């Protein structure tokens, strides 16, 4: 009983079960404290004894599922958003025990579920931007583009030379 | 992981509008969004998404320090 | 083939040959359009090389 | 084969219009394309598949001879050497197990447990065979004897986290969240 | 080289009284009359004779890496010509499209 306690109380199936039966108030919101109260959430999570988890053979056919049955075919996109939350929380949980169990029918509504689920992060994404700014440059009406970089420009050759072809050594200095 | 309570420069209650701020903010942002994908908000090169006034409106003052820790602060319920 | 027809017309005695050349123009495809249509999740990556305006390049392709 | 398909001109399109911070849309579409270790799961993915089956069922065939060190008898006085051949034919490997209690069933082992537990995040490999050994007689003559071995697991091969053999990749988002991974 | 008659081997060269011998392994044993007074030989500057660059030359005004230069070719008067710089002394040669070449080559 206890390496099978220790076992599965370190699962976190378990927890996320057992979260699961927290909201709807199958077992208490606090954590057992006393041996008691962890064999009655054991009992609701996992849906059978210790003792008789070890006399049979399944594990995954009785894990707790969850009381409310909301309708996710509503999560066709079709106090909404809110809902849609809950919708996804209860249809994750429920898309999970499935796959714990090798359900029939698994991968088309997996899909499903994922492309629901982005949608739902997209507009997550969008209650999750701080904003942003483009300086905009007056003369146009776009983003700047003025710049102080350097431009290439042949300079007439007298820069560098004078009329008898000798080198410019500019090394006096002028003051007025 | 939230808007602080108060500023981390000089203490100004930031976090008492905190919330309001947080959520006017993301209409303001619907308004200004346009025909464009939330997760690609900060590269539209094309956006002038300006929260001066809504900060005013909050009556919080034109603190450098304050405006810059309301508007920049990450929250982890948008991430997780 | 400007440049062979302006040379093909000064061989003739022609005066105004230069009018036969055009200017030299290249340019990519990317246009403005398509940056906006990244942005809204309509163009992506693969389209942009199906329709020949971006391609892979390798170390020593480069 | 000569190419076909053609273009619009190079002088009707417009692209003045355009800015630096216009063209940071072709990295942003070059990233989502990509990913970002999007090649790590290609490559795992790949392997299980592809990789480890052809490797066991072509670069692992056996051929070896033996001699005959045993005593002596009618048969064993007349015979030298034994040759061993076999090849593995079924090749395939699973997502990760881990049993449950003592002389369970093999439940599914979430990434956290292994974690936690210090367990290996491995799954099963399974493998087929057939076996032909070969005995050779003084005279010349030789006798074998050929046996197909029904598939078996040998040991277990380590997962990638979050590729095909990965627990977290038959999961949503919301259920990596809750069961102490990183949904992100 | 001298390769053997009889069976396609490297004969063996030596030298007897003014004259130079193959001889094989074989026994066939024949001597060189003009083409074989070679011992050794050696070419320096391997690095940039014109017979390296030959191919590269040939390429170079389809390669589209290469510099171009605003010279009109006098044999098709296209106005752009390709400049290329090779070796230790920095040759300068100049090649288009039609198969003109600078340095007359
Ligand atoms: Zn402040
Ligand atoms: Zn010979
Ligand atoms: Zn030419």
């Amino acid at each position: 009983t206890k390496v099978l306690l220790t076992e599965i109380l370190l699962d976190p199936m378990y927890d996320y079960a057992a979260t699961v039966a927290r909201i709807d108030g199958s077992i208490p919101m606090h954590k057992p404290r006393t041996p008691k109260e962890a064999e009655y959430e054991f009992k609701t999570v996992i849906g059978r004894t210790p003792a008789e988890l070890l006399s049979q053979k399944e594990f995954y056919d009785k894990i707790y599922t969850s009381k409310y049955r909301p309708d996710f075919t509503q999560l066709t996109r079709l106090r909404d958003e809110e809902k849609t939350s809950t919708l996804i929380y209860l249809r994750a949980y429920e898309l999970f025990l499935k796959y714990l169990q090798n359900a029939p029918n698994f991968n088309s509504e997996l899909a499903e579920f994922k492309t629901y689920e982005n949608a739902y992060g997209e507009q997550k994404a969008l209650l999750a931007q701080q904003g942003f700014y483009n300086i905009f440059d007056p003369n146009t009406g776009r983003a700047d583009q003025r710049t102080r970089l350097f431009e290439y420009k042949r300079l007439p050759i007298s820069t560098l030379y004078d009329e008898r072809g000798l080198p410019h050594k500019w090394t006096i200095y002028v003051y007025k | 992981m939230l808007i602080p309570v108060v500023c981390f420069t000089c203490g100004f209650p930031i976090g008492t509008y905190a919330a309001i701020f947080d959520k006017a903010r993301t209409e303001y942002i619907k308004t200004k969004m346009g025909g464009t994908l939330p997760q690609n908000i900060p590269l539209d090169a094309s956006l002038q998404i300006e929260l001066k006034d809504l900060i005013t409106a909050l009556g919080i003052p034109m603190r450098v320090c304050c405006r810059t820790h309301l508007i920049t602060t990450l929250d982890y319920r948008k991430y997780y | 083939q400007a440049c062979y027809k302006a040379a093909e017309a000064r061989k003739k005695g022609d005066k105004d040959w230069e009018k036969h050349k055009i200017p030299f123009i290249q340019n990519t495809r990317f246009t403005p359009q398509m940056a906006k249509d990244i942005l809204a999740g309509t163009l992506t990556l693969e389209d942009l090389v199906a329709q020949g305006i971006c391609e892979f390049i390798t170390p020593e392709e480069a | 084969l000569r190419p076909q398909i053609t273009y619009g001109p190079i002088e009707t399109v417009d692209n003045e219009e355009l800015t630096e911070a216009d063209m940071l849309s072709f990295i942003s579409a070059a990233v989502n394309s990509t990913g970002l270790i999007g090649y790590n799961i290609k490559s795992f993915d790949d392997l299980m598949d592809n990789g480890i089956p052809q490797i066991v069922k072509q670069m692992f065939n056996v051929d070896i001879t033996y001699k005959d060190q045993r005593d002596h008898t009618e048969i064993d006085k007349l015979r030298e050497s034994v040759q061993i051949q076999f090849n593995f034919t079924d090749v395939n490997i699973e997502r990760p197990q881990h049993r449950n209690y003592s002389q369970g069933n093999k439940i599914n082992l979430l990434p956290n447990k292994a974690r936690l537990c210090g367990l290996s995040y491995s799954g099963p490999v399974n493998l087929a065979a057939e076996v032909i050994l070969t005995a050779h007689y003084s005279n010349g003559r030789q006798e074998v004897k050929r046996a197909s071995i029904p598939p078996f697991q040998v040991s277990t091969f380590p997962i990638m986290r979050g590729s095909n053999r990965c627990h977290t990749h038959h999961l949503s988002k919301t259920a990596k969240k809750e069961i102490g991974e990183d949904p992100n | 080289m001298k390769i053997c008659k009889a069976c396609s081997s490297c004969m063996v060269r030596t030298y007897v009284d003014g004259n130079i011998i193959f001889r094989c392994s074989c026994g066939e044993s024949v001597q060189g009359d003009s083409q074989n007074l070679l011992v050794s030989s050696k070419v320096y500057h391997t690095g940039e004779m014109e017979d390296k660059y030959k191919i590269f030359i040939k390429n170079a005004p389809f390669d589209p890496t290469n510099c171009q230069i605003k010279k009109d070719c006098p044999n098709c008067h296209l106005d752009y010509l390709t400049q290329i710089c090779i070796g230790s002394q920095k040759i300068i040669i100049l090649v288009c499209r039609c198969g003109y070449m600078s340095n007359r080559g």
